[PDB]
DNA sequence: GTAGCTGCTTTATTGCAT
RNA sequence: CGCAAUAA
DNA sequence: CAGCTAC
């Protein structure tokens, strides 16, 4: 197993175990406060597919990088780019970060370290409890409807209008393929 | 004062014998029993009835009434304590165990 | 032969710890039981074999560790749980102090 | 939806391994239990971030054998699903019950009766298929799901999707 | 009894004593934090005895010539006879080996000069005597000033409690004080010069070695003292195989047992 | 120290925390219902019945099963059952309790007979201390028979404030036997306190009564003392003992229960039967006896309940009792593996430290070494050597937790040894070891000394390091244990080396020295009117066994 | 402080704690006939500020409780007339070694 | 808390225990084919070798100083001053 | 002023009986 | 299991 | 049978 800097103290009582539900109320392991390693305090880390590879692509890479200070002493493109990275630095039994990789590569909505990032910066500017922030992001919208609903959480943080707009500079960021 | 009278006379016990003790340890004692408040007697009804861990207290005379009511009274031990390892069986903090030992990492490399 | 108590105080004074715990253990008891991270207790219904852990009651699966303690410990809790006492064994402190 | 959480882990280590390469060994082995982990309270484990800067601290020796005992403090990247949560993803197999979409690392599953009436199983399909008035769905035909609800299992979360609500079809 | 009544007691690194509760009971182990072990019955000169004998053993007087260090002693003999920079140092040294004579015997009312001590001063400078070949006949090589200020200088390392501040480098002192007198006594200019012929090389060794001999003599944390001690107790209680007042195993009996109505009951009035 | 490879994580134990059992966690944890009184035989069939004994609880046999849990005997600590009980029985021990706690709170309502408001009271409320709260909150309160409505406030004895209500009297309580009464007080009103009574007003005691009264929420409700549901402990802590096939063995405490189930199970069957309403009060007072006993058995009013042979039974309380008992007895102190003893005699011939061991006694113990390609041969040898021939051994232990018995092995004068192998083998000359005379009342009592292996069957020591064992050869014995793990030895060789005893902290005086002959002729041997010649004066040189070689 | 002679009325006493700030206490005078801490056995004790005694607390990393104790009525503790939470440093001779500082808190 | 390598108090010396164990836990592992940071001279004992890589001062070990309190120092072999 | 309570040195060795 | 011995 | 707390 594996533990996290957040030590709940158990009271005999194990009963208080919520539920999930996209009502923002997502399983106290990820409160829109969480502890960080310093001891800090940070801000739910959210993470939009597309945005997710590059995150994972560049510390897949790095990671080979250090695999090798050591030695001495375009879509279905990236399939192929990304099949390699992966059969270097990771294990092959991971059969998992194989499929993340493939569906991450595919259903993304980006390309540049650039287009995700003022992608960021501009959802970034809402108050949106970061799983939506990570939604708006990653899922394709036309009214502020097709988003009010399927991102259910919203319905109030917004008028439609502004989510349009926003909805809209989204369709264009979105960088082709 | 009253310190120097119960160590004077277990002094004078000890000594009447011919045999030699070095303060310290009849001191140790004669304060162990003199600190608490009073007269603290080395007996059941004194000390082993102090603010100390359960389960020690638990290993000598009272044992089950004491235990009995350490859940009735939601007590905690700390496992500060000898006995209390000793019934467990870990490395008691006494010498040896006093302190933890660590592979420094470092040192580890510049000794090559 | 018996490592009684006359014995004990004094490997408590040399301060050999190890020592003592090791004829406490290894050359006596020694036994592996499994707890309730939370509700400090032998319950686990422990597989060793499928992994499975559980301790309905309690519910778990997740929250489970194994500690080493004499036979004659278990058992110490054991009548005292039939003597209707909760001897709880945490793997943590946190009252502190 | 995907998440960067800060985890550490207690890895015991062998006096053997007590070379000048530890770190090292401690870090690979961290990975070789951590990445492809799957916990209910973690969901599926995909990938330590930042290789180079993972805490060892100093470890401690496990008395009674050297045994060191490192609390490997890292982060890393996540993702587990919720009820609720709106994501889509490439078909995979179909049945007289329903087809199942895989989602990244999981797969959501999608029951006859969670789609739309208008929409039936066609049997004589190959590959198997459902099929709308204008719609077509198989294999790698690419849905958006709505995640019902969630099962934590083994080392693997499975849940079940809708696709009845509005503006949740084909694309 | 005594046993489980002392069990969790040891020496903890901070130099105190306590039990499982953190609970001082002694501050210094011993009041002096030294290991047992290493003690051995030592005799402050410097209390008893005729108040004249005791000024003419250690008195040195630079300002007379029937008081002054004959310079067949001293090489830089005669030309310290007068030096007025000097009757500084040893008017100040003599004058606190007076404070220490009168403060042993607000201690010690009795007058008993053996105590066990850390450290065996005596021994310790018999041996640099024949390591050196030292004859009593040469001169030393030793200035006053060299001996009293290396004296001053060796109490600064017999570090007991080690720390940082005020309380604590004050406990030091306390910790230490009789061991000082003690070695002031064994230390003096003349002693030290008439007495013990000894070289600057002898002295600087001697000096030497009671210190790291004096650091080797501390307690350690870790020791058990509470079983210790209570054992060190009831064992000659085992060996107690038995003016009329009660005494002897139930009198010890009587006691830790904090009984009222004690057998003998007597009042020593004065 | 287990065996079978634990997939869950291994910490030590840090706290204990000590609480009551509640009548519902007890359901919780309980693998087995626990109906049947009898141990099983399904129907002379031997086995067990769903009733006692595994009726799901861990097993007998030799048999894996363990609902599962497999594993079988070894390995699988017990499994708690229960019973419930038909009505509500006090705890022979917290009935000292249940009582103290009566006379502070009030029947009918719950709460305190002593508020904030009144003076005496607030101090107690303030000594921070589980016990010594609760000790002055009873000495107070326990006057005070009236539940009072209204008192004098922090103000004026003219303005009588009001707080909870029901001022109904409360009658002084007595115990008797294993029931309380009190009298309501022109003349007496006593009456049984009945527990089903009792267990309530306590339930309806204040969650901040609780606490201010030295319990807890949620480990030791007060509440809690009176038992509802029965913890039934597992065949290891009531062990049977099978004389080969068709005979009984059934441990005392197995008993106990059976007899508690039995008396049960009347009584339900008098509640939805002819209930002669108080002639089954009559059979209720019984439940509230063995499960009184079954627990404790030496009480003030006497009835003993002796098992049908006038023999006592062993309450719970009476396993751990101290001395032979648990925790003093098994727990504080147990017998060991790896140690000896023998007769001691003395021996001029070895240095203060050494310690002579029969032969005969090194090829019984022995110490497990870890093949290292230090020793990678000096072991193979001793392996093949056989364990009989004196330098030899008698293990060898291979990774896969499985242990080659070097004396039938088919393979003895075999086996490769690999790195990491450990081969137990013979004691031989310089293990440290701890050997020691008791009665173990000095430091000095046990010590490490260097082995030597040495023919004929006695422990010899040598004379110096007599005196402090307390020692002599009058026929006395002692006793040798044989350390384990390397870290182990190095703690004994390094602070119990009888070289290291020899200045005793407790006189600052050595504890050793010469004694008799040795004695008596360094004296003879001084005397100025003593010489030796030639001869001697070299073979005594001789014998130094560090002379310079210079005559 | 009121030095009564034989005593005071059990009605009369009931007053002392009854106007704080200031505090009272009563002394027998056959009690003080001679004063203890004259006494050979009795070591001088003293009194701490609550910087003082913070700071004693401090310094060895203690808590108030680890703290060695005296009795409330201690001949000497009135003698200095404590609190329920002052406290008293010890400082007496030593055959092991001149001086030994030790301190006391009140209960 | 931890403490600073600065503003330790307790003894530059090694406690007999520490040195005692030390040398043990060391052993212990060297016995269980650790690394072995000096010339085994010939040495083929563990206990024999750390008594070696302990005088040295090559031992990789750290003492972890506890305080009657929680807070506690850290040292090295290295540091440490093996007096005794 | 009367009543109720808990402990008794350490290991070992043997016979015993139901 | 309880008794009785007996060693030092 | 104390020696001492609890009633
Ligand atoms: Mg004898
Ligand atoms: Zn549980
Ligand atoms: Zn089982
Ligand atoms: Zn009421």
């Amino acid at each position: 197993s594996t533990s996290t800097f957040q030590t709940r103290r158990r009271r005999l009582k194990k009963v208080e175990e919520e539920e999930n539900a996209a009502t923002l109320q997502l399983g106290q392991e990820f409160q829109l406060k969480q502890i960080n390693h310093q001891g800090e305090e940070e801000e739910l880390i959210a993470l939009n597919l597309s945005e997710a590879r590059l995150v994972i692509k560049e510390a897949l890479v790095e990671r080979r990088r250090a695999f090798k200070r050591s030695q001495k002493k375009t879509r279905e493109k990236e399939l192929e780019s990304i099949d390699v990275l992966l059969e270097q630095t990771t294990g092959g039994n991971n059969k998992d970060l194989k499929n993340t990789m493939q569906y991450l590569t595919n259903f993304s909505r980006f390309r540049d370290q650039e287009t995700v990032g003022a992608v960021i910066q501009l959802l970034k500017s809402t108050g949106l409890h970061p799983f939506e922030v990570a939604q708006l992001g990653s899922l394709a919208c036309d009214t502020a409807d097709e988003a009010k609903t399927l991102i259910p959480s919203l319905n109030n943080k917004i008028s439609d209008d502004e989510l349009e707009r926003i909805l809209k500079e989204l369709s264009n960021l979105e960088t082709l393929y | 004062a009253g310190r120097a009278a119960l160590y004077k006379e277990v002094y004078n016990v000890i000594a009447s014998d011919g045999s030699y003790v070095n303060y310290r340890h009849m001191a140790l004692l004669v304060d162990v029993m003199t600190t608490q408040g009073g007269l603290t007697s080395v007996t059941r009804h004194g000390f082993n009835r102090s603010n100390t861990g359960a389960l020690m207290r638990c290993s000598f005379e009272e044992t089950v009434e004491i235990l009995f009511e350490a859940g009735a009274s939601a007590e905690l031990d700390d496992c500060r304590g000898v006995s209390e390892n000793v019934i467990l069986g870990q490395m008691a903090p006494i010498g040896t165990g006093a302190f933890d030992v660590m592979i420094d990492e470092e040192s580890l490399v510049k000794y090559m | 032969l018996r490592f009684g108590e006359m014995e004990r105080d004094c490997m408590i004074a040399h301060g050999a710890a190890s020592f003592l715990k090791e004829r406490l253990m290894e050359a006596s008891d020694a036994f592996r039981v499994h707890i309730c991270g939370i509700c400090g207790l032998m319950t686990v219904i422990a597989k060793l074999n499928h992994n499975q852990f559980e301790c309905k009651g309690c519910d778990n699966k997740i929250d489970i560790y194994q500690i080493h303690i004499p036979y004659a410990a278990k058992l110490l809790f054991q009548e005292l749980m039939a003597m209707n006492i909760t001897p709880r064994l945490y793997t943590d402190r946190s009252r502190d102090f | 939806m995907f998440f960067i959480k800060d985890l550490s882990l207690n890895i015991t280590l062998h006096p053997s391994f007590f070379g000048p390469r530890m770190k090292q060994y401690l870090k690979t082995k961290l990975l070789e239990e951590v990445e492809g982990s799957c916990t209910g309270k973690f969901g599926y484990i995909l990938c330590v971030l930042d290789y180079d800067n993972i805490d060892i601290q100093r470890g401690r020796i496990l008395p009674t054998d050297g045994s060191a005992e490192f609390n490997v403090k890292y982060r890393a990247v996540v993702f587990k699903p919720f009820k609720g949560e709106v994501v889509d993803g490439t078909v995979v197999s179909c049945s007289q019950h329903g087809f199942e979409v895989q989602v990244g690392p999981m797969k959501v599953f999608v029951t006859k009766h969670l789609m739309p009436q208008d929409l039936t199983f066609n049997a004589g399909s190959n590959p198997p298929s459902y099929q709308s008035s204008e719609d077509v769905i198989t294999i790698k035909s690419r849905i958006r799901v709505k995640i019902e609800g969630c099962i934590s299992q083994v080392s693997s979360i499975h849940a079940i999707g809708s696709i009845k609500e509005d503006y949740l079809g084909a694309i | 009894r005594l046993v489980k009544a002392l069990e969790d007691i040891m020496v903890h690194y901070d130099n105190t004593t306590r039990n499982s509760l953190g609970n001082v009971i002694q501050f210094i182990y011993g009041e002096d934090g030294m290991d047992a072990a290493h003690i051995e019955k030592q005799s402050l000169d410097t209390i008893g005895g005729s108040d004249a004998a005791f000024e003419k053993r250690y008195r040195v007087d630079l300002l007379n010539t029937d008081h002054t260090l004959d310079p067949s002693l001293l090489e830089s003999g005669s030309e310290i006879l007068g030096d007025l920079k000097l009757q500084v140092l040893l008017d100040e040294e003599y004058k606190q080996l007076v404070k220490d004579r009168k403060f042993l015997r607000e201690v010690f009312v009795d007058g008993e000069a053996n105590w066990p001590l850390p450290v065996n001063i005596r021994r310790i400078i018999q041996n640099a005597q024949q390591t050196f070949h030292i004859d009593h006949t040469k001169p030393s090589d030793l200035t006053i000033k060299d001996i009293v200020l290396g004296v001053k200088d060796l109490q600064e390392n017999l570090l007991v409690l080690r720390g940082k501040n005020e309380i604590i480098q004050n406990a030091q002192r306390d910790a230490v004080t009789l061991f000082c007198c003690l070695l002031r006594s064994r230390l003096a200019t003349r002693r030290v010069l008439q007495e013990y012929r000894l070289t600057k090389q002898a002295f600087d060794w001697v000096l030497s070695n009671i210190e790291a001999q004096f650091l080797r003599s501390v307690v350690h944390p870790g020791e058990m003292v509470g079983v210790l001690a209570a054992q060190s107790i009831g064992e000659p209680a085992t060996q107690m195989t038995l003016k009329k007042v009660t005494s002897g195993v139930p009198r010890l009996k009587e006691i830790l047992n904090v009984a009222k109505n004690m057998k003998t009951p007597s009042l020593t009035v004065y | 120290v287990g065996q079978q490879y634990s997939s869950a994580p291994l910490r030590t134990v840090k706290e204990v925390q000590f609480g009551l059992f509640s009548p519902e966690e007890v359901r919780a944890i309980s693998v087995a219902k626990i109906r049947f009184p009898e141990t099983m035989d399904e129907t002379q069939t031997r086995a067990k019945i769903g009733g006692l004994n595994d009726p799901r609880l861990g097993s007998i046999d030799r048999n894996l099963k363990c609902q599962t849990c497999q594993e079988g005997m070894n390995e699988c600590p017990g499994h708690f059952g229960h019973i419930d009980l038909a009505k509500p029985v006090f705890h022979v021990g917290f009935i000292a309790k249940i009582k103290k706690v009566c006379e502070c709170v009030c029947m009918h309502c719950g709460k305190l007979l002593l508020d904030e408001h009144n003076e005496l009271m607030r101090q107690a409320l303030a000594i921070k201390d589980s016990k010594k709260r609760f000790a002055a909150i009873w000495t107070l309160c326990k006057t005070k028979m009236v539940c009072e409505t209204d008192v004098p406030s922090e103000d004026d004895p003219t303005q009588l404030v009001s707080r909870g209500g029901c001022g109904n009297t409360q009658p002084t309580i007595r115990k008797d036997g294993l029931k309380l009464v009190g009298s309501w007080k022109d003349e007496p009103e006593l009456r049984v306190l009945s527990t089903e009574e009792i267990l309530n007003i306590f339930k309806h005691i204040s969650v901040k009564d609780f606490t201010s009264l030295g319990f807890n929420e949620v480990f030791s409700r007060p509440e809690w003392m009176i038992l509802t549901c029965l913890p039934v402990p597992p065949p290891p802590v009531r062990p049977s003992i099978s004389f080969n096939e068709s005979q009984r063995g059934e441990d005392d405490l197995t008993f106990k229960l059976a007899d508690i189930l039995k008396a049960n199970i009347s009584l339900e069957t008098l509640e939805h039967n002819g209930a002669p309403h108080h002639a089954i009060e009559e059979a209720e007072s019984l439940l509230q006896f063995h499960v009184a006993t079954y627990m404790d058995n030496d009480i003030a009013g006497q009835p003993q309940a002796l098992q049908k042979s006038g023999r006592p039974v062993k309450s719970i309380r009476a396993r751990l009792k101290g001395k032979e008992g648990r925790i003093r007895g098994n727990l504080m102190g147990k017998r060991v593996d790896f140690s000896a003893r023998t007769v001691i005699s003395g021996d001029p011939n070895l240095e203060l430290d050494q310690v002579g061991v029969p032969k005969s006694i090194a090829k019984t113990l022995t110490y497990p070494e870890v093949v290292t390609p230090y020793n990678i041969d000096r072991l193979t040898q001793l392996v093949r050597n056989g364990p009989n021939e004196h330098p030899g051994a008698k293990y060898v232990i291979r990774d896969s937790g499985d242990r080659i018995d070097l004396r039938y092995s088919k393979r003895a004068g075999d086996i490769q040894l690999q790195y990491g192998w450990k081969v137990e083998r013979h004691i031989m000359d310089n293990d440290p070891v701890l050997f020691n005379r008791q009665p173990s009342l000095h430091k000095m009592s046990m010590m490490a000394h260097r082995v030597k292996v040495i023919p004929y069957s006695t422990f010899r020591l040598n004379l110096s390091v007599t005196s402090p064992y307390n020692a002599d050869f009058d026929g006395d014995e002692m006793n040798l244990h044989v350390p384990q793990s390397e870290e182990t030895r190095a703690e004994l060789s390094q602070l119990c080396a009888v070289p290291l005893q020899i200045v005793s902290p407790q006189s600052n005086k050595p504890c050793m020295g010469i004694v008799q002959d040795t004695l008596c002729g360094i004296r003879k041997l001084t005397l100025r009117d003593t010489f030796i010649e030639l001869d001697q004066v070299l073979n005594m040189l001789y014998w130094v066994p560090d002379w310079d070689g210079v005559i | 402080i009121f030095v009564y002679q034989n005593n005071i009325t059990p009605s009369a006493m009931k007053l002392v704690p009854s106007i704080p700030p200031a505090t009272i206490e009563t002394f027998n005078e056959a009690a003080l006939v001679v004063n203890i801490t004259h006494h050979e056995l009795v070591p001088k004790h003293i009194r701490l500020s609550s910087d003082e005694k913070r700071e004693l607390l401090k310094r060895y990393r203690l808590k108030e409780s680890q703290l060695p104790r005296i009795q409330r009525a201690d001949p000497v503790a009135l003698y200095l007339g404590l609190k329920r939470g002052e406290v008293v440093k010890i400082i007496r001779k030593s055959e092991t070694s001149g001086r030994y500082a030790s301190y006391r808190i009140c209960m | 808390k931890a403490i600073p390598k600065d503003q330790r108090a307790t003894t530059p010396y090694m406690t007999k225990y520490e040195r005692a164990r030390i040398l043990g836990t060391r052993a212990l592992q060297i016995s269980m084919n650790a690394p072995v940071f000096v010339d085994l001279e010939g040495e083929t004992d563990p206990l024999r070798i750390a008594m070696k890589e302990l005088a040295e001062k090559k031992i990789p070990l750290v003492i972890r100083r506890y305080l009657p309190d929680g807070s506690f120092e850290d040292w090295s072999v290295e540091e440490l001053i093996v007096d005794l």
